[PDB]
């Protein structure tokens, strides 16, 4: 999953 | 009933949340929606996750945002422990300890974006625009597609959200303030706001607009  | 998604996991971890679900008659999906009631997060020692889309849409929906350990313990003690006692406090970016989802779960009578007209402008990354838009709609902003669709009047309060990284452009994003009359800020404004469920304000996020 991408992260922020 | 209940309905779940997970974030930050691995097959074996996942398989384990499945075990949970199967046992407990809980629904488990790939994709967060209106109806999803829980969001299980990878966290460290004490309930700090990383910041992912599901993370935010989590809080935005005032969903139950709980760290993986809810699961492995509820398995270990062979029953369902209190989401209440397992929530995710914080995250690597926004502070180990900021009560995000807490605020949010309970603040459903007053979304941080009450009376805002937000517009996500130009291209973003790792995050489909419509999902960002979904996010702010969830906190009771209301979305605008093009800058010149902004409800004029003194009635309401508009904001343009961009994320400068996804650009190839020099006449680009220093120049929005020409094409209209709104504050301009980075997507970080929204995420940090949503993380904390504390409506940040914009000094620190403003993008310098050419007059
Ligand atoms: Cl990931
Ligand atoms: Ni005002």
């Amino acid at each position: 999953s991408p992260t922020f | 009933r209940m309905s779940m998604v997970v974030s930050g996991l691995t097959p074996e971890e996942f398989m384990l949340v499945y075990k949970f679900a199967r046992k407990h008659h809980i629904t488990l999906t790939n994709l967060i929606t209106e109806e999803t009631t829980h969001v299980v997060m990878k966290t460290d020692a004490e309930f700090v996750c990383e910041r992912t889309l599901k993370y935010f849409l989590g809080i935005a929906g005032g969903k139950w945002v709980v760290s993986y350990f809810w699961v492995t313990q509820s398995i270990k003690e062979r029953k369902m422990l209190n989401e209440h006692d397992f929530e995710v406090r914080g995250d690597v970016v926004n502070g180990r300890n900021h009560q995000g989802p807490k605020r949010a779960r309970e603040s459903q009578d007053r979304k941080i974006f009450r009376g805002l007209e937000i517009c996500c402008y130009g291209p973003f990354t790792n995050m489909p625009t419509d999902q960002l838009e979904w996010m702010v709609q969830l906190c009771g902003a209301s979305v605008v597609k093009e800058l010149s669709s902004f409800t004029l009047g003194t009635g309401v309060h508009p904001i343009v959200v961009v994320q400068p990284d996804a650009w190839t452009e020099d006449n680009g994003f220093h120049a929005i303030g020409q094409m209209c009359e709104a504050p301009v800020v980075t997507r970080e404004w929204v995420l940090t706001s949503v993380a904390l469920y504390q409506c940040q304000e914009l000094d620190t996020y403003l993008i310098p607009q050419i007059p």
